[PDB]
DNA sequence: TCCGATGTATATATCTGACACGTGCCTGGAGACTAGGGAGTAATCCCCTTGGCGGTTAAAACGCGGGGGACAGCGCGTACGTGCGTTTAAGCGGTGCTAGAGCTGTCTACGACCAATTGAGCGGCCTCGGCACCGGGATTCTCGATA
DNA sequence: TATCGAGAATCCCGGTGCCGAGGCCGCTCAATTGGTCGTAGACAGCTCTAGCACCGCTTAAACGCACGTACGCGCTGTCCCCCGCGTTTTAACCGCCAAGGGGATTACTCCCTAGTCTCCAGGCACGTGTCAGATATATACATCCGA
């Protein structure tokens, strides 16, 4: 039933590519898990906001607009979803 | 036989992904990650598949974002490489951290 | 004349100071401090449960998007521990009639 | 009767 | 003959004023509409929030030796509790002055 | 007898809808009454702004050498103008990717 | 059964397109992304506007509460030109009324 | 009556206090202008607004509300000033 | 002579104003700066006395946090001495 | 109509 | 460790001014009641989300070799902290003026509201031009080797 | 300290294909016209707060300078850990079929809130007395740092 261990899934180097958008030449084998942890604690704001929104329409799916006003509410407005 | 100098592929790959605008994230395995934090704060959620996308595209710009200052806080201690106190600096200066 | 009535809540902030410190006073400037916590706790709740009402299609702000909005604003503990005295103030409220 | 605070 | 009046804040059993409070909410341009529960709860909320931080702040008189809160004390209280400086991060407390906190490379060596 | 209709967005001479802005700002409980001026002065503002990142964006599409407005032209447009950068500071673009910038430490001696 | 009606600024963004670039078209992501810019930009407006009223114990917003807020939120030269542009709407407006 | 390079009153000493506040222990000789040059970019950003609030209001002298509203706005909130 | 060694007497000025709340800036000095940045946005403003104090205490708590972040990014570059380059980096990642 | 953009 | 010089914490006694309290009255909260439309509920359509299947091939994982960057240890000189005597001007209290914040009281122009009318804007249709890609050739950055 | 030139790389071109942008059309709902009524707020007039200006005194604080030491930071040497890249394995991605949960309506009804009128007591401004605590003066006790 249950999901779990997914952050794994985010691969070495899925992370450095977004490493060489921010524009990193080298990278320390320690960043991977440091960046995984922060990924996980960034998502877990965001989609228990949302799910808070999903739950006050008494909705069973969560929207696009219930993940924009998550973020909006965070001070991370997202053009391009609607809103 | 032919071999490039270490960081010679790096800059050539930091050119390659500031030019392009794709998710660098495998898509699957990152909402395999929304479904399985979503679980924790209810059970049976669906999602539309421009939540998905969405989150992945505020995530994937808030980790390029930290790395941009994750590498600042790099040169700043007279490095090229970036270590997790460096990503520690940076989210304690942003108030993210405690 | 008498000057004009400036409306405060320092009177329900030391009677609340009495229950949970009896023997205990406050200054004026902390007062003030109080004044504008509660003031800016209350706009961030109402603004949020307005917001709520608004994406929801809803006239009417209730006792439900009061609690949406305490939950996406007040951290951890703190969003419980509001929720459950919420929840008995309407609770002992509708008893009351 | 009293507040339930965090502390109490 | 109308029945003698009675506070919505004593029938929530509450300190804080429902009345003010549904005011508040009816002139302040939230919704076009306030439900009756709303000024209770939103009361309530309020009145807890008030007695989080003041509980704490009166520990940090009472730890200073004086029985009168001043700005300090409830700079302390909030600091010192992971919630509420969560909850108040983007806020300046006048007169409230900062943690006492040396970064340990700093202290001299023994 | 009854005149024919012209829209208020004409008679400012707009092309921003000023009555869909009057009953967003009616509907939108920002307060008790909107004054006839307001929403063909909010409409303008809006019309301008999108004049503003249009423009600038065409010019990144043309300098791309394409011919449509793509999230990418929006976003070379948004941060290379420091004005409309400091705007749009807490927003994000989807698929907008990142302007080119390497620093200058990383880069190889000559 | 056809759809209800979802409103949007798209045809008024492709008009001012049509106006600043004629012959530059825009993909439907990039109207959708000036359609969240131009909702974002209203609802900041409109919500400092509405502060402002408030502050000054007013029933109405009226185009000097919009003009105050957009000095307050638009940086620089952005609030110049969106001030002059403002102006120019309403004093050709009440010279057409 | 006129004022001019009243930045200067921002004296040493009392920059080293708010570095001591700070918990600095140790200071360049660089950072007194250095700090000048940013707290005349901080008070230029509050008091434009503040400012920006006295004239909408009609009014020839600046409030505390005035500060407290220009703070709120910059996500600088005061308390014990009102509001 | 007596004499404490460098930044003896600096840790007792950190424990000496970590401990107070008073404002550190000479109010007079301050008060006239808030004057002369005020005239560039309009001529012959008054301020309320409250006013200047709530820039006061706005300021002063807006400086102390930035030598906050700025002492870890000297820390971070194994200085003990802050420099103008350690706000530059607090004040770029802050995004001010 | 024009526009009066910083550009102009 | 251990002494002198210095600094902080702790005690007592003064006195002062802010807090907590009591009093009167008035304005805004509550009691009682009515009209009417928001939203709770039931019923229904059909969107779009979830799930599963097979092929393919892009991408991840792995292992290896080696070079260049992290970081420790060292030297050295300069720029900062400490402490002193001198100079500056802040802070205090005090007097005094008057700009202008705040409030009262009268009007009237403006916006909310309603009812009728009709065209601006939406969803649905559909078609052909811009863009994505193939796949090859021209050209240019890298870097071991030549001189 | 610049020059070959084999190699991998990016840019660039002409051709192929499709599927999304943007015009066209018909319906409808929301914007406009025209008109009424009520009160927000513009204006005039007045009170008296509190902000500005200046004086003179005291002394806290800023300034400027001398000294010396501990820190910044350039150098150098080691070695490890990261990059580049060739191979193998994984599973993402795609295109497709299929079911049905649940989002998104639509109609119907009633109970909830807005609005009105009339009290009447909770909360405010004011005026008051006294004890919490800011301070001077004293000195017990802890720390620092040369020996």
């Amino acid at each position: 039933k249950v999901l779990r261990d997914n952050i794994q899934g985010i691969t070495k180097p899925a992370i450095r590519r977004l490493a060489r958008r921010g524009g990193v030449k080298r990278i320390s084998g320690l960043i991977y898990e440091e960046t995984r942890g922060v990924l996980k604690v960034f998502l877990e704001n965001v989609i228990r906001d949302a799910v808070t929104y999903t739950e006050h329409a008494k909705r069973k799916t969560v929207t696009a607009m219930d993940v924009v006003y998550a973020l909006k509410r965070q001070g991370r407005t997202l053009y391009g979803f609607g809103g | 036989p032919h071999r490039y100098r270490p960081g010679t592929v790096a800059l050539r790959e930091i050119r390659r992904y500031q030019k392009s605008t794709e998710l660098l994230i495998r898509k699957l395995p990152f909402q395999r990650l929304v479904r399985e934090i979503a679980q924790d704060f209810k059970t049976d959620l669906r999602f539309q598949s421009s939540a998905v996308m969405a989150l992945q595209e505020a995530s994937e710009a808030y980790l390029v974002a930290l790395f941009e200052d994750t590498n600042l806080a790099a040169i700043h201690a007279k490095r090229v490489t970036i270590m997790p106190k460096d990503i520690q600096l940076a989210r304690r200066i942003r108030g993210e951290r405690a | 004349r008498r000057k004009t009535r400036k409306e405060s809540y320092a009177i329900y902030v030391y009677k609340v100071l009495k229950q949970v410190h009896p023997d205990t006073g406050i200054s004026s400037k902390a007062m003030s401090i109080m004044n504008s916590f509660v003031n800016d706790v209350f706009e961030r709740i109402a603004g949020e449960a307005s917001r709520l009402a608004h994406y929801n299609k809803r006239s009417t702000i209730t006792s439900r998007e009061i609690q949406t909005a305490v939950r996406l604003l007040l951290p951890g503990e703190l969003a419980k521990h509001a929720v459950s005295e919420g929840t008995k103030a309407v609770t002992k409220y509708t008893s009351a009639k | 009767a009293e507040y339930n605070l965090r502390s109490r | 003959t109308r029945a003698k009046a009675k506070t919505r804040s004593s029938r929530a059993g509450l300190q804080f004023p429902v009345g003010r409070v549904h005011r508040l909410l009816r002139k302040g341009n939230y919704a076009e509409r306030v439900g009756a529960g709303a000024p209770v709860y939103l009361a309530a909320v309020l009145e807890y929030l008030t007695a989080e931080i003041l509980e704490l702040a009166g520990n940090a008189a009472r730890d200073n030796k004086k029985t009168r809160i001043i700005p300090r004390h409830l700079q302390l209280a909030v600091r010192n509790d992971e919630e509420l400086n969560k909850l108040l991060g983007r806020v300046t407390i006048a007169q409230g002055g900062v943690l006492p906190n040396i970064q340990s490379v700093l202290l001299p060596k023994k």
